[PDB]
């Protein structure tokens, strides 16, 4: 009450000894007595020291204050957020001076992280504009927690923001990426990751703005901070049509591909994984430039050797190649000769039954290839039959046939009776 | 084939404290 005095104070100095004392009760690394402030009734008052009028220091405490209170829970995060503080923030952006900004633009980070609703409730007060206006600085910290905030803008896909509002960030991240400041780099890439996560149109919007030849430089890049992001905003993009598709794959993607398929992170192999299948879904001559970057050894192992999660996502890739045989059969007969075979059986008995009916497609493929080939040469045998006999995948397709789901029992069916009559 | 949208969704800090 000693400081709540000097705060409603009309004495100059005194107020501003005040503000400086809140601020550093809640910059404090433990847990600070977020609720003991607002108890005070010190907010609005606080939001008050934000205006035009107020010395610049006044106004650096202030907001550097207010900015802790919104990174509390929602509870604590809405009380600044009906103290009409918002506009106030805004229009700081537009006024104050570099420090001042660099703590009006964090507390926007807060309360846009905060939820859909405050998100586009900062983005229908217009914040966007003097954001973007910020990057004509060049103080690092500044740059850092604008690129940070713009994050929580793009951020969200249930409620989805607007998006003719957002996507006007795009040239401003194509620059940032060039950015040589790590953490700044990290945001960029979130931020992209978000925007990347939308329908052909987006994704077409971060590729004619020319994203995607650093975007993949950046999967290399030193810090796996960086590298998670960036490979998921990748992996978005390869979600989209064949043309789309091979924009990355003229970028080099693939070649970094295959050096995060050895990432000591589990969940950054996983990805490259996904983001491979996604490329080995596309047409022949992706699927053969997966085959030469050499992709396929590596990616057996892990259909081998690693967590669930990543075997499922190995599945994939190499089931959606093995579709591209009928077009051009070396792609099959490729895949056998890697020994796709034993890793594929080992995986008809997982739990999950999406994956054992991804699995057996492969397998059929691969007997379908072993058929022609029997024909079209003069053998007496299916020789990818045999394969999967000796690897005792011939007991476990049959096994299949007792399970509950159908299209797996009347497929597991359909190649014991076509392959192992 | 068939290209796979995400299933598990994955984002930043939704907030950070100043010091």
């Amino acid at each position: 009450p000693q400081m709540t005095q000097q705060l409603n104070s009309d004495d100059m100095q005194e107020q501003l000894s005040a503000t400086v004392k809140f601020r550093q009760i809640l910059s404090r690394e433990h847990r600070p007595p977020i609720d003991v402030v607002i108890q005070a009734g010190v907010v609005p008052r606080l939001v008050e020291f934000m205006r035009e009028n107020q010395p610049e220091m006044l106004q650096l405490e202030a907001a550097w204050a207010l900015t802790n209170i919104a990174s509390g829970t929602s509870a604590q995060t809405k009380v600044v957020v009906d103290a009409d503080a918002v506009p106030l923030f805004i229009q700081l952006l537009y006024t104050g001076s570099v420090e001042v900004k660099e703590q009006a633009i964090w507390a926007l980070g807060n309360v846009a992280g905060d939820s859909t609703d405050y998100r586009d409730y900062v983005l229908q007060c217009n914040a966007m504009e003097p954001i973007l206006g910020l990057f004509n600085s060049n103080k690092p910290s500044l740059i850092r927690t604008a690129t940070w905030t713009l994050s929580n803008l793009c951020r969200g896909k249930k409620p989805q923001p607007d998006w003719s509002v957002v996507s006007q960030a795009l040239p401003t991240l194509a620059k940032l990426i060039y950015s040589m400041d790590t953490e700044t780099l990290v945001d960029a890439c979130w931020a992209i990751s978000y925007l990347s996560d939308g329908p052909q149109e987006a994704i077409q919007a971060v590729i004619d703005v020319r994203i995607p030849k650093r975007l993949v430089e950046l999967l290399s890049h030193e810090s796996t901070l960086v590298q998670t992001p960036a490979l998921r905003a990748v992996g978005n993009i390869v979600t989209g049509n064949d043309l789309q598709t091979q924009v990355v794959i003229n970028a080099g993607v693939l070649p970094a591909l295959r050096l995060l398929l050895s990432s000591p992170k589990e969940n950054i192999k996983k990805e490259a994984c996904w983001t491979i299948s996604n490329i080995t879904a596309g047409n022949t001559e992706q699927i053969q430039a997966v085959i030469d970057a050499n992709l396929i050894p590596p990616l057996v192992k892990l259909l081998e050797v690693a967590e669930d999660k990543t075997k499922k996502e190995a599945c994939w890739a190499i089931s959606n190649a093995s579709s591209g045989g009928l077009q051009r059969p070396d792609i099959i007969r490729y895949l056998v000769s890697q020994g796709c075979i034993k890793p594929l059986c080992d995986l008809l008995e997982i739990a999950d039954n999406r994956i054992i009916e991804v699995t057996l497609d492969a397998l059929e493929n691969i007997l379908k290839m072993g058929e022609a080939d029997k024909e079209a040469r003069g053998l007496n045998i299916n020789e990818n039959a045999d394969f999967i006999e000796k690897a005792g995948g011939m007991e476990k397709i049959f096994n299949c046939q007792q399970n509950e789901n159908d299209k797996i029992y009347e497929k597991a069916y359909k190649i014991i009776e076509t392959y192992f009559g | 084939a068939v290209k796979r949208p995400a299933a598990t969704k994955k984002a930043g800090q939704a907030k950070k404290k100043k010091l």
